[PDB]
């Protein structure tokens, strides 16, 4: 067959009336291949040659191969009908002694499937989909922690991810005669802080920025954000869309516990001098500083006052999305909505997009109806950045392995100078470069500081969500009967 | 306490462990050569009775 | 009429303030002589 | 109840500090796969 | 206010153990039980252990 | 590179490699546009004065 690498298809079936469904989950294993080399492209000013990895190979002829061997396996198109449910690359050799890896890789293959077949015929199956009102008499908790010394979360493969903070969300439980007392954990997510430049400008003639109505001090040119790196169930059998937005909202409702993400920054304050010291931030405050400052001798509230000088008082919530992975299949939902109308003649009203609606609908149909009455139907929910960040890891100096995502703004100001600084700002804001010029930059960036050792694995985009909209969602969840109590 | 049953899965990727079938296993072995084979008595409590 | 910059604008738009607190479960003789 | 002053106070109050903006001319993969 | 494992082992507890070492002797009227001692063990047991 | 583990010898042996040079060929379907290499050749060396 006309593929690039050798794949394994698991496949499973649905029968409705008399008419048979199929459903697969493709691997391709890459593990002993030569990288892919770079690509000469077309720019502005001449050519340049632009990185690659190993899913901008799967296009769409290796889609029309893949189908082909399906249809051939099961019979021929008069047997049935054949789509597919997932892709996932497998970057790790696989010998006769990988026994778990293969049983992990299976449950994530028949998840995908099941989950398909309840999406598309599950009223004509009757089965049903997670809603808030299983959880109506019980009491939902959460917890939080925050570390960011030694090893970090995994995924499937093996590989690294980076996971600053980690919440998890779990049902409380009490024995009615005998006393007992136990809890149930459902999901977890994982993420970190970056900072985002955004200067004020009071000289336009405009009225001062207002943050929930207050203004704030002349020196505040920092905006921070938070950024989503992974969701993944606990003790649930099935993870599907409405199992993700209870843990988007079980996430956003810690997180605003009493500022409870800038704890993030106190806590990476006490190591001292390092990679990840606020105290970089000194040196943006006055010019004059030219060395980080050591904030490890300083009290909680003497750091929070710092850094009240320099931050916005509010928070962005982002996500990376994967181009394929464990997860992928399922978080392609976040990009299909980000397109509201589709330019369709209209009769009187114009026609909604079906991503926005896929959409729209598990956010109703979580909160039993009430996000309808909250939010007006049609408005934004998610906002595009354009910006495709790579996926890999490296070696650090404590002998573990870490992830690529480490290099940040942050870290640029704590261990580069302030032309680099400045190079990888500009690569991540200006509209007036293409997402192919963006990727050059950042990677002739990274292949300087580590002196090109480093491994690449994939791609990912990144997407933020609309505030209005979460701030409806919060209410929607509240008059649907649900409460949450954060226990750290 | 039943979403598992509800909203099922057919493989699971947590299945528990029996650790009362494997201690009191380990210390019948260790007992079945001496002579105080019917000394004792083990008793086994679990939740679900 | 006569009057780049760098940094983000629209990310400051985007920052979510606060939420309602409705999400939170709530906790649990002279006179009258005559 | 006890409490002249320099200046013209009426003149602050009819001051014009903004207008409407439309009196001015307007200008002018993996994901879908499967 | 935190706890932990031991929080957990009150008088129905006991009562349940008792009943459940009075079935393994044979009844009441084969003898008596009493209980001696205990101890949470925190730490998986395998076959190698 | 010139941290860490140098290169080996048939036997076993380290080999001072503080440049290393591939040589390879690059390949491109005509039709279905996948892209790959092939490596050939390698060498090993370092500067003196």
């Amino acid at each position: 067959y006309s593929v690039p690498y050798p794949t394994l298809v698991v496949m499973s079936g649905a029968k409705v009336g008399d008419h048979n469904h199929f459903f697969g989950y493709v691997l391709p294993l890459v593990a002993g291949l030569a990288p892919l080399p770079r690509r000469e492209e077309q720019g502005p000013h001449g050519n340049i040659l632009v990185p690659r990895t190993w899913v901008d190979n799967l296009n769409g002829t290796f889609i029309n191969e893949v189908m082909a061997a399906m249809y051939a396996a099961i019979g021929g198109k008069s047997n049935g009908t054949a789509r597919i449910a997932g892709l996932a690359v497998v970057t790790n050799e696989i010998t006769a002694e990988s026994a778990h890896l293969a049983t992990t890789l299976l449950s994530a293959a028949d998840n995908a499937i099941q989950t398909a077949i309840e999406i598309r015929l599950g009223d004509k199956l009757g089965l049903p989909q997670f809603n808030l009102g299983m959880m109506a008499s019980d009491q939902p908790i959460s917890s939080v922690q925050y570390n960011t010394s030694g090893m970090q979360d995994s995924d499937i493969v093996g590989n690294p991810v980076r996971s600053d903070i980690t919440v998890t969300i779990s049902n409380r439980i009490r024995q009615a005669m005998s006393d007992y007392d136990s809890q149930q954990r459902l999901v977890a997510t994982t993420g970190y802080i970056d900072l985002t430049y955004s200067p004020q400008n009071p000289t336009f003639n405009q009225g001062p920025v207002l943050v929930n109505g207050y203004p704030v001090p002349p020196t505040v040119q920092y905006q921070p954000r938070y950024v989503m790196t992974s969701a993944y169930p606990l003790e649930l059998d099935a993870f599907t869309p409405n199992t993700f937005v209870l843990g988007l909202i079980g996430t956003i409702a810690t997180l605003n516990s009493g500022m409870a993400w800038a704890q993030s920054l106190i806590s990476n304050a006490a190591r001292g001098i390092g990679p990840h010291n606020p105290g970089a931030l000194a040196m943006v405050l006055d010019p004059e500083v030219t060395a980080p400052l050591d904030l490890s001798t300083q009290t909680n509230e003497q750091i929070y006052k710092f850094l009240q000088q320099v931050l916005y008082p509010s928070l962005l919530i982002s996500i990376d999305v994967p181009e394929e992975g464990e997860y992928s299949w399922l978080l392609r939902m976040i990009p299909a909505a980000e397109k509201i109308y589709t330019g369709k003649v209209e009769g009187e009203v114009r026609e909604i997009s079906e991503g926005y609606k896929a959409l729209y609908r598990a956010f109703d149909d979580v909160t039993l109806g009430c996000f309808s009455k909250k939010y007006q139907y049609g408005l934004p929910l998610v906002y595009a950045t354009g910006n495709r960040i790579p996926l890999g890891h490296y070696n650090h100096q404590d002998g573990h392995r870490h992830d690529i995502r480490d290099m940040d703004d942050l870290y640029m100001m704590n261990i580069t100078n302030p032309d680099t600084v400045e190079a990888w700002e500009d690569s991540f804001d200006r509209t007036d470069m293409t997402m192919s010029q963006r990727v050059v930059a950042r990677h002739e960036i990274i292949d300087r500081v580590l002196s090109g050792s480093w491994e690449q694995t994939g791609w990912a985009m990144r997407y933020d969500f609309d505030p209005l909209a979460l701030q409806a969602l919060i209410e929607a969840a509240a008059d649907a009967g649900f409460t949450i109590r954060p226990e750290n | 306490r039943t979403i598992n049953r509800t909203l099922s899965r057919r493989i699971s990727r947590n299945t528990g462990s029996e650790q009362v079938l494997n201690l009191r296993r380990l210390m019948e072995k260790y007992l079945e050569d001496t002579r105080f084979k019917d000394d004792f008595i083990f008793v086994a409590v679990d939740p679900n009775q | 009429i006569q009057h780049a910059v760098r940094g983000n604008m629209a990310a400051r738009a985007r920052g979510l303030g606060n939420i309602s607190g409705n999400i939170y479960a709530r906790s649990d003789g002279a006179f009258n002589l005559f």
